[PDB]
DNA sequence: AGCGCTG
DNA sequence: CATCCAGCGCTCGG
DNA sequence: CGCTGGATG
DNA sequence: ATCCAGCGCTCG
């Protein structure tokens, strides 16, 4: 849906449900096994203090989402104090076992104003997004051959004027090395292409 | 399994480094890295970040220029975002559904200790796609030569000087070769093997 | 046995660390040093100089405020000179090598990095039996950066002050004899720390502004 | 002896007499153990390819020096590439075990250069060696600058009415107040007292 | 130099 | 009672 | 601030 | 067999 959530009945009239009316509209529904969808492709599953506590239950409805194809699970839970402890074993199993994004919340609140978020970043085109949306190499190239020792500044263009690749210059004999550089510094280059 | 460790992160990583040794058996290595926090495979790098710092909007359009560079060369970025030592934000909401959005991979960790404990697990997948690093001095200005070539990665530099017997068979290796070799990728590869077979044209420089 | 390195030594010193660690089975942490290469005990700070540092005369100045420096935080100051990897004497270097004899400070010569670690270890040894070694293993890291803030004094004798001061009151209300012990420093350095922190600060002393 | 080396005869005529010639004089003696002696307490123990190659012989002339009260040895030893081997060994014995300098050279021709200038040392006063021969305000407001919630503006007014460390540790948080709020108070008492 | 927190 | 700047500490990048 | 190669003896 | 000039190198 445009500009909406659909989400699980059991949020009707809760502080998370309460925090997004005017931000954001909410489709409330029954028999859905995960919180929110923010996409038909991306749904929500928030994991609660409670949840979090009693050991392995909230695994189970995961391990269907991820399981599903046409769709994709981001876990919201909230980390307290109390939970914290709990949270590591949660976050092994549902970011490095099965794949999935994981957001921890304090609370009800900041899961309101992270959630208005990931629909902002759904809406908006992928280029926009800075971490997804060519060069001449003669500057680094100079760089490179000034690694070789006996080579600066000044003889780094000469050596790449008559060998015009790092190949060519690394297959140079110490003989064409000696019309640019002289005697010395050919054989510190040659050495340095062929030293075992 | 080895890891490689930013010289940087003794100034505030000293518990996540004795950790990595100690707890989990790990080859840690402090190294000289320019620009990433933790080189956990040839494959992924980790980045760590304070809380305050992925608050501090200050260090917002700082810390998505580092991904950038990182993402030309790695495949897979980790971001841990660890409790500072002994409140939220839109901007800080904002770069996290930003980097969900490019499937930089998110893990919080309450202390050093945590921090040491993901590192790890994230080297154990690693080392289950034959990705890990493999290492054990006369290489030294072999290895400076290698890490000049652009968008490669430290331990892709190290791969270099420790396969190649000579920086020459290096040059002359295939495609196939220095993405073997090298532990690059076939796109990697092709960029490392297109600068080495680049034609210098010293008309494209300015003259002064 | 531990042994603290400069984060420096990372750029030059690679086989020197990984050495000590698995031939020589020292406890190598490399940390933030400011102004040493090696802490070997308490006592003995090692600095580690290429032949060519030490010919090179631009250098020579600036390695005796090195040493003097050194000298107000340790009491055993070793230089080795280490082989550069793959040498003409000059009087400048020759003249360096005399001076430090004439100060007691202790040379040793290495063929190369691994040699390097061989004698950090050896000297480690003495150390160890002149009771002197670190001992070490964190959420003490303002009261770290408070100790580190005490003038003269070594990396180690503030992370002595962390581990054993349960609080920076403590410290504070320690007597001279207990600085000297739990911080492990002389009575000379004990005595300088204690004037520190009982020295009366005066506004005027400072420029006006 | 004044200007002067007291040496063993074995060194008549040989590369380092030569080049030490003009320099510094030499005068010859026979029954020496040492190889050298610049003053009357300090000598030298040249120690050559062919004492380095053989084994342990060397040793023993180095542990009478050692042993000797009113006198000091400096060990001289020829690290060649034939040599360089053995001289871990050596060192390990001569500086770490014995206590004694060390002082590498490829050949005589260096030794002579380094005697020359072990004796310009030796006459050199005490004082000019560099290696041998403030208020606290600074460094107090920077120490203090350590506790969180305290900067440059915060620091002199605590170090005004706390003039030590040791009297700032004590202050309670009723005394910090008035200088300080209660906040940046909590701060500076939480500091001094967490265990 | 800009940013968040305290009276 | 709820705010609004202003001064400060802090971080960061020259 | 040392080293190399080249112009001047 | 010798000054120096240009360069690479190191360092601030
Ligand atoms: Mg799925
Ligand atoms: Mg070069
Ligand atoms: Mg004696
Ligand atoms: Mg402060």
């Amino acid at each position: 849906p445009l500009g909406h959530i659909v989400a699980n009945e059991k949020w009707r009239g809760s502080q998370l449900a309460q925090e997004m009316q005017g931000k954001i509209k909410l489709i409330f529904e029954d028999g859905l096994t995960p919180d929110f969808y923010l996409s038909n492709r991306c749904c929500i599953l928030y994991v609660t203090e409670a949840d979090l506590v009693a050991g392995n239950g909230y695994r189970k409805r995961l391990v269907r989402v991820r399981n599903s194809n046409n769709l994709k699970g981001i876990v919201v839970v909230e980390k307290t104090r109390m939970s914290e402890q709990y949270f590591p074993a949660l976050q092994k199993f549902t970011v490095l076992d099965l794949g999935m994004v994981l957001l921890p919340v304090a609370s009800q609140m900041e899961a309101s104003c992270l959630v208005i978020q990931l629909v902002q970043e759904q809406t908006k085109e992928p280029s926009k997004n800075p971490l997804l949306g060519l060069l001449l190499s003669e500057p680094s190239l100079l760089r490179t051959v000034q690694q070789i020792p006996g080579v600066g500044k000044v003889k780094a263009p000469l050596l790449l004027q008559k060998f015009p690749s790092i190949q060519q210059l690394s297959n140079a004999s110490i003989g064409e090395l000696e019309q640019v550089v002289g005697q010395a510094v050919a054989q510190q280059i040659h050495a340095f292409f062929t030293q075992p | 399994t080895c890891i490689l460790v930013g010289g940087h992160e003794i100034t505030s990583g000293l518990e996540v480094i004795s950790s990595l040794r100690a707890i989990h058996g790990l080859q840690v290595e402090v190294c000289p890295l320019n620009g990433c926090d933790y080189i956990v495979s040839n494959r992924m790098v980790v980045e760590r970040r304070s809380q305050s710092e992925m608050l501090n909007s200050v260090n917002k359009n700082k810390f998505i220029e580092q991904i950038q560079h990182l993402q030309s060369m790695f495949e897979r970025i980790c971001v841990i975002v660890e409790k500072d030592r002994e409140r939220r934000t839109k901007s800080y909401d904002s770069l996290l559904t930003t980097l969900i959005g490019a499937g930089i991979r998110i893990l919080f960790s309450s202390c050093q200790e945590e921090t040491a404990d993901l590192l790890k697990e994230l080297s154990l997948v690693e080392q289950r796609k034959n990705v890990g690093i493999h290492v054990p001095s006369n290489k030294s200005e072999a290895l400076q030569f290698y890490l000049s070539i652009p968008n490669i990665s430290y331990i892709t530099a190290l791969n270099m000087c420790h396969q190649f017997s000579s920086v020459k068979r290096m040059a002359n290796s295939s495609l196939q070769e220095i993405s073997m070799y090298a532990q690059v990728t076939h796109q990697k590869a092709e960029e490392i093997y297109r600068y080495i077979h680049y034609v210098f044209d010293i008309q494209m420089l300015p003259n002064d």
